[PDB]
């Protein structure tokens, strides 16, 4: 099953269920980062899906068909994360980013911190539009967090 | 085994916690996906 919307990506381990992401489903192809599934096929209800398109420099997956989510930080307008953290109800969160200077452009970038397993969660602009998922960062000297907006080339 | 389960709906919410600063920072990403401070 293929519904459109966001996901936990879940291992069955020893005994219960631990969370290690979060994806988001989008005409009929699940997008998530490398590092949530380090590229391995993931079960849906009785169904299998399997990796389709990926790198590990960009830190993405996509599952059953290629990378779907085209839509892009406009550079100035707030965003809201839909963070999806482990244990915890999906909630929203607006942001204004911030930016990652790289020697290669700027890349929009978010300075909210939840838990490893959040990773995936999809970050939105207005329209409701994905425009790239959460969890692939650096650590500033305070200790907290900044994440960039990843997004895939459609 | 990892398997997938719903989240929930994507939408924008009117009335959202809007929070965290805007920081610029120069990065580096290099050929395993990593960032890192410069
Ligand atoms: C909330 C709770 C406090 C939780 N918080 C976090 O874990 C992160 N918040 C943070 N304030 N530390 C947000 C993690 C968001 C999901 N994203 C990743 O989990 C990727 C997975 C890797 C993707 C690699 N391509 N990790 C990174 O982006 C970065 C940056 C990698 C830098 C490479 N030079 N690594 C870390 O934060 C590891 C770390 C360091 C110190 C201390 C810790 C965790 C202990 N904290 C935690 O347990």
């Amino acid at each position: 099953e293929t519904t459109d919307g966001v996901y936990r990506v879940m291992t069955r381990r020893l005994l219960g269920s631990t969370q290690v992401g979060v994806g988001v489903m989008q005409e009929g192809v699940f997008h998530t980062m490398w590092h949530v599934t380090k590229g391995a096929a993931l079960r849906s209800g009785e169904g299998r899906l399997d990796p389709y398109w990926g790198d590990v420099k960009q830190d993405l997956v996509s599952y059953c068909g290629p990378w779907k989510l085209d839509a892009a930080w406009d550079g100035l307008s707030e965003v809201q994360l839909l963070a999806v953290p482990p244990g915890e109800r999906a909630k929203n969160i607006q942001t204004l980013p911030g930016i990652f200077k790289t020697k290669d452009g700027d890349i929009g970038a978010v300075a909210l911190d939840y838990p490893a397993g959040t990773s995936g969660s999809p970050i939105l602009d207005k329209c409701g539009r994905v425009i790239g998922l959460y969890g692939n960062g650096v650590v500033i000297k305070n200790g907290s967090y900044v994440s960039a907006i990843t997004q895939g080339k459609r | 085994d990892m398997y997938i389960e719903r989240a929930g709906d994507i939408t924008w919410e009117k009335d959202a916690e809007v929070t965290g600063n805007s920081p610029r920072l120069d990065v580096a990403l290099d050929e395993s996906g990593d960032f890192s401070l410069v």
